[PDB]
């Protein structure tokens, strides 16, 4: 969740 | 001449390297190449959160939701923005929506969404 895609 | 996808990937690498304004600029370059991809905006909103630019993050989340109304990360980052801006009722709504959407999409983020929800409710109460 706390990382870019 | 890097493509949108290439610039997104470069921005991801800068993000992992903790170069947040540089990563945000890279996602902006991606948007220039293809401005119709919601992930570029939610990636940049995450950078803006790291940069304390909450209003800028909020605006990117709104752009993302216009392109992908089902985006879990767009709702989650919106709720995180609103939490830091002390809009607790909206934060709770967006975090609950993130939870429901992640369930609908069979995404497993561990306890990350429930944890954020408890903060917003706790903070909402502590403000009361
Ligand atoms: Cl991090
Ligand atoms: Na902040």
């Amino acid at each position: 969740l706390w990382w870019p895609d | 001449s890097p493509s949108a996808q290439e610039l997104k990937e470069q921005g991801n690498r800068l993000f992992v390297g903790r170069k947040y304004p540089e990563a945000a600029a890279c996602y902006g370059r991606a948007i220039t190449r293809n401005p119709l991809v919601a992930v570029y905006y939610t990636n940049r909103a995450l950078c803006y959160l790291k940069m304390q630019q909450h209003e800028q993050a909020l605006a990117d989340c709104r752009r993302a939701l216009e392109l992908d109304g089902q985006s879990v990360k767009a709702h989650f980052f919106l709720g995180q923005c609103q939490l830091e801006m002390e809009s607790y009722d909206e934060a709770i709504a967006n975090l609950q929506r993130a939870y429901s959407l992640a369930k609908e999409q069979r995404l497993n983020f561990g306890d990350d969404i429930p944890s954020a929800l408890r903060i917003a409710k706790k903070k909402r109460w502590n403000s009361i």
